[PDB]
RNA sequence: GAUUAAUAGGGACAGUCGGGGGCGUCAGUAUUCAAUUGUCAGAGGUGAAAUUCUUGGAUUUAUUGAAGACUAACAACUGCGAAAGCAUUCGCCAAGGAUGUUUUCAUUAAUCAGGAACGUAAACUAUUAGGGAUCGGACGGCGUUUAUUUUUGACCCGUUCGGCACCUUACGAUAGGAGUAUGGU
C-alpha cells in the first residue's frame, strides 16, 4: 500500500482532484473538475466531481498506489472556509473506485488576521 | 447533474476520529438531545460518544462504515452541535445536499452601537426578514453572537454569504430581499435565461 | 411604496412554518406533519394570509380567532404561551443567540 | 540547542476549570497569565537550552515539557491541557553525514 | 382517600433533613454513550475487579 | 390586597436567602460540629434579673 | 506640601510629555493638574502662606527641579 | 493665642488592577508580488455570461524571500478610558481607578455666561428593594489541589467597600389624514 497524498480543492465554482505524492513536490496526477463538464455552470457539480476521481482512480492504479491520504480545502483567505460539493461527491466516488482512504484532513487556509 | 445519490454499499485503514468542545449550558441540551444524534450517526455507521465530564464530543469511524463522506458530514454536525444549532437542523446537515457555514461579521464594524444595529437590522422586526431570507434562500440563518451560522445548498449559501455581508456594509435587508424577490421572478421564466439582469435590480 | 414585498416579508411566519423551507427543520417537520399533507392545505394557508391582509388593511378583530373561551381554557393558553417565549428567550440568552426584540 | 540549531518552540495551554466549583467562567487575571507565561518560558528555556535535537524530539512525543508545565504552573493558576503546538527549525549550520548517520 | 403518598412522604423527609450488578450497570450505560463521571467511577471499580 | 401580597413574597424571598447565607455559612464555618439552635430559643436574646 | 507634590507630577508629566510628544491623554492629565495646581496655589495665596508674587508657569518647576 | 475631623474635599504610602496612552521590540497567519521545481489544459467570474489570464505554461502542488495590513478562535447581559475609542508577546516611560492605612492643610468646595484641550451616514424603536449573577480590592475559614511540609495561588463560603448592566417594584411620576364632488386658473 503506497499512500499518494490528494489534495481536494473544493470551491464553489470548480474542484481540483489533484493527487502528489508524499512529499506535495511531484504531481502524480490531477484532473479538474471543468474538464469533465462542457458547461461552465455545471463545472462545479457532485457528476463533475464524480468524473475526476474516477479518472484519477483509474490513473493512480494504473500506477499501483492503491491508497491515498486526503488533504481537503478551499478558498480560505477571504473566502468561505468550508468545501463545496466537489469534496464530498470526489471523496465518495474516490474510495468508491477502490483506493483504501488513509487519513482524511481540512487543511483550509485560515487567517489570523485577514482585513 | 448536480442530483446525488445515496451510498449503496473496509474503505477506512487508519481509524479517524473528531472531536469538539462545549460549554455546560450546551452540556445540558446535549445529553438530553443525544439519542437521536447516535441513532442517525449509527444508521449512517459513525460511533458518537458525549463526555460531560470534559466537555467533549467526539465522532469516530467504526469497522462497518462504508460511506467516506460520512465521517465529514459527522465533523460538520459536532461542530454546530457544540455552536448551538438546534438537535434537527444539526442532524439536517447529514443528508447529502446541505452544507454549514460560519461567517464572520465582528470584523465588519469597527464601531459598538453601530454593529449591535446592523446586526438588528439583519435580524428584522420580529423576524420577518430573517425568516424572509430563509424563505427566499432555503436556508437555515442562525445570527449567533458575532458570527452567522448558516446550512442549506450551496446556491444558498453563497446568495446568504452576499446578504450578510451587504447588510453589514450598511445596504439595508429589506433592499437585498426586494432584489432576491426580482431575481426569483426573473429566474421563473426561461424566456430571459441568459441576459445582464442588472437593469432591472 | 411596493406591496408584494410587504406581502412576502409579513406572511414569511406562515408560509415558513407552513411548508416553504425544507431546509429548516421547523418547515421541514411541518411539510410531513399532517394538518399540512391534507388535501386542502394551501388553501387553508390563503384564508391566513387573506386574514392578516385584511388586517394590515385595517381590521382590529380577526375572523380566525375563537372569542369566548372558558376562562380556565384561555389562561392555560396564555400562560403556556408565555412560558415558552420565555424559556426561549432564557435558552437565547444563554448560548449567545440574539433573538428578535419585541415586548 | 547545543547543536547550534535555532528553533521556535510555540506552546498553547488551557486554563483549568476546577471540579466541584459554580462559577462558569474559569478566568485567570491578566497578572496571573503573565506570571503564567513567564513560568512557561523558564520552563521550555532551561529544559531545552540543555540537550540536543534527537533528545529534545525525544522529549517531545512524550509530551515531557507539557506534563513539567502542568506540573509547576498550578501555584499559579492551575491549567487544564499545556501543549506544545508548533516546532519551527529555523537555521541548521551543519551538514554533518557523521551524526545524521548515527540517527539511522 | 387520605392514605400516604409514599414518594412524597420520602421526598419531603429527604428536603427536611437535608458484583453482579455493576456489570450489568456498564451494559446498560455503553449504549448512550454519555461517559457521565459516575460511569467512569464504576469504569475504576470493575478494574479493581 | 395588592401591596400586603408583594410584600410577603419579598418577604419570603429575602427570609429564604437569609436561611441559605445562614446554611452555607454553618457548612463552611466551625459552626458544623454544634447542634442547630431551635428558632424559638433563637427569640431571646438575653434574660437577667 | 500638597502643592509640592502637585508640583512634582506635573514636572514629570511634562518631561514624559517632552520626550514622547505624540499623545493626548497625558496632555490632558497635564491639564487637569494644572488647573488642579492653580486652584490649589489660589486658596494657598488667599491664604498668604506663600508670596502672593510667585507665579508657576514652567520656570518655577525649572528653578525648583534646579 | 489653634472646634467638630465632614457619612464633601486634595495629597502621601503599600499591595495591586486594567484588551487606558506613547515609544521600541517580538511573533502569527492570510493576501499580493517575485524566484525554484512537478506541471499540462483550461482557470476565472456569474443566476447564466462576457472582459481578462492561458504551451514563453495560467489556475493548481511544494519550498523560500520581500512588502503592506490586521491581530481569528479566547471574546462575555465583561474590563479600561471623560468621549471618539482600546485586543500578538516583552521592555521602557509617565499617568489613572478602587481598596487599605496606626496619613496629613481644614474650606479649600458644587454649578456653569466668556473661553480652552481632545473628534459615507441614517432606516423599526433622599430612598426605591431586594434577589440572582459579575469584576476590582480588604478581611475572615470547615475544607479539596499546589504540598516532599510552610508559604502563596486555584475552588467553595461569609463580611465589607466600589463600579459597568438585568428583572421585579415604582417611592413616584409626567409631555390634520383619506375619499367623493363642484366651479375657476
Amino acid at each position: 500500500l503506497v499512500f499518494g497524498v490528494a489534495r481536494i480543492f473544493a470551491s464553489f465554482n470548480d474542484t481540483f482532484v489533484h493527487v502528489t505524492d508524499l512529499s506535495g513536490r511531484e504531481t502524480i496526477c490531477r484532473v479538474t473538475g471543468g474538464m469533465k463538464v462542457k458547461a461552465d455552470r455545471d463545472e462545479s457539480s457532485p457528476y463533475a466531481a464524480m468524473l475526476a476521481a474516477q479518472d484519477v482512480a483509474a490513473r493512480c492504479k494504473e500506477l499501483g498506489i492503491t491508497a491515498l491520504h486526503i488533504k481537503i480545502r478551499a478558498t480560505g483567505g477571504n473566502g468561505t472556509k468550508t468545501p463545496g460539493p466537489g469534496a464530498q461527491s470526489a471523496l465518495r466516488a474516490l474510495a468508491r473506485s477502490g483506493m483504501k482512504i488513509g487519513r482524511i484532513e481540512d487543511v483550509t487556509p485560515t487567517p489570523s488576521d485577514s482585513t | 447533474k448536480w442530483k446525488i445519490e445515496p451510498f449503496l454499499p473496509g474503505p477506512f485503514l487508519e481509524e479517524s476520529s473528531f472531536m469538539t468542545l462545549f460549554p455546560k449550558y450546551r452540556e445540558r441540551y446535549l445529553k438530553d438531545c443525544w439519542p437521536l444524534v447516535t441513532k442517525a450517526l449509527e444508521k449512517h455507521g459513525i460511533a458518537a460518544t458525549l463526555d460531560i465530564v470534559e466537555g467533549s464530543m467526539t465522532v469516530k469511524t467504526t469497522r462497518k462504515t462504508y460511506d467516506p463522506a460520512a465521517i465529514l458530514k459527522a465533523r460538520d454536525l459536532i461542530k454546530l452541535l457544540a455552536r448551538s444549532v438546534p438537535a434537527p437542523q444539526a442532524l439536517k446537515i447529514l443528508e447529502d445536499g446541505m452544507a454549514c457555514d460560519i461567517i464572520k461579521i465582528r470584523s465588519m464594524v469597527r464601531n459598538k452601537e453601530r454593529f449591535v444595529k446592523r446586526r438588528q437590522r439583519l435580524l428584522g422586526q420580529n423576524g420577518t426578514t430573517l425568516k424572509a431570507l430563509e424563505l427566499l434562500t432555503q436556508t437555515y440563518i442562525l445570527v449567533h453572537g458575532n458570527t452567522v451560522s448558516v446550512m442549506g445548498g450551496y446556491k444558498g449559501l453563497k446568495e446568504v454569504r452576499r446578504v450578510v455581508e451587504d447588510t453589514m456594509n450598511n445596504i439595508h435587508p429589506i433592499y437585498l430581499i426586494k432584489e432576491l424577490m426580482i431575481k426569483r421572478e426573473l429566474a421563473k421564466d426561461p424566456a430571459l435565461a441568459h441576459e445582464d439582469w442588472s437593469r432591472y435590480l | 411604496n411596493d406591496l408584494a414585498l410587504q406581502r412576502l416579508i409579513a406572511e414569511s411566519h406562515i408560509l415558513s412554518e407552513a411548508g416553504a423551507n425544507p431546509s429548516h427543520w421547523q418547515s421541514s417537520h411541518a411539510a410531513t406533519t399532517g394538518t399540512n399533507t391534507r388535501a386542502f392545505a394551501t388553501g387553508r394557508i390563503a384564508k391566513k394570509t387573506t386574514d392578516m391582509r385584511i388586517q394590515a388593511l385595517g381590521a382590529k378583530e380577526s375572523i380566525l380567532t375563537q372569542q369566548k373561551m372558558p376562562m380556565n381554557m384561555r389562561k392555560g393558553i396564555v400562560k403556556h404561551q408565555e412560558e415558552k417565549e420565555k424559556k426561549r428567550r432564557q435558552e437565547a440568552r444563554e448560548n449567545g443567540i440574539v433573538l428578535e426584540r419585541e415586548v | 540547542t547545543t547543536d547550534h540549531y535555532l528553533l521556535r518552540l510555540f506552546a498553547i495551554a488551557f486554563t483549568k476549570r476546577r471540579p466541584n466549583q459554580i462559577k462558569k467562567t474559569t478566568y485567570a487575571q491578566s497578572s496571573q497569565i503573565r506570571a503564567i507565561r513567564r513560568k512557561m518560558v523558564e520552563i521550555i528555556q532551561r529544559e531545552a537550552a540543555s540537550c540536543t535535537l534527537h533528545q529534545l524530539v525525544s522529549k517531545l512525543i512524550p509530551e515531557v515539557i507539557g506534563r513539567e508545565i502542568e506540573k509547576a504552573t498550578q501555584g499559579i493558576y492551575p491549567l487544564q491541557n499545556v501543549h506544545i503546538r508548533k516546532v519551527k527549525l529555523l537555521k541548521q549550520p551543519k551538514f554533518d553525514l557523521g551524526a545524521l548517520m548515527a540517527l539511522h | 382517600i387520605g392514605n400516604l403518598d409514599l414518594r412524597s412522604e420520602k421526598q419531603r423527609q429527604a428536603e427536611r433533613d437535608l458484583n453482579t450488578a455493576l456489570k450489568k450497570y456498564l451494559r446498560k450505560q455503553r449504549k448512550k454513550n454519555i461517559i457521565d463521571e459516575k460511569r467512569l467511577k464504576a469504569e475504576e471499580l470493575y478494574r479493581q475487579m | 390586597p395588592k401591596v400586603v401580597k408583594k410584600a410577603t413574597e419579598i418577604k419570603r424571598e429575602e427570609l429564604a436567602a437569609i436561611k441559605r447565607r445562614e446554611e452555607n455559612e454553618r457548612k463552611h464555618s466551625n459552626k458544623k460540629y454544634e447542634k442547630r439552635k431551635s428558632e424559638r430559643e433563637k427569640a431571646v436574646l438575653v434574660k437577667q434579673q | 506640601e500638597d502643592l509640592y507634590f502637585l508640583i512634582k507630577k506635573a514636572v514629570a508629566v511634562r518631561k514624559h510629555l517632552e520626550r514622547n510628544r505624540k499623545d493626548k491623554d497625558s496632555k490632558f492629565r497635564l491639564i487637569l493638574i494644572e488647573s488642579r495646581i492653580h486652584r490649589l496655589a489660589r486658596y494657598y495665596k488667599t491664604v498668604g502662606v506663600l508670596p502672593p508674587t510667585w507665579k508657576y508657569e514652567s520656570s518655577t518647576a525649572s528653578t525648583l527641579v534646579a
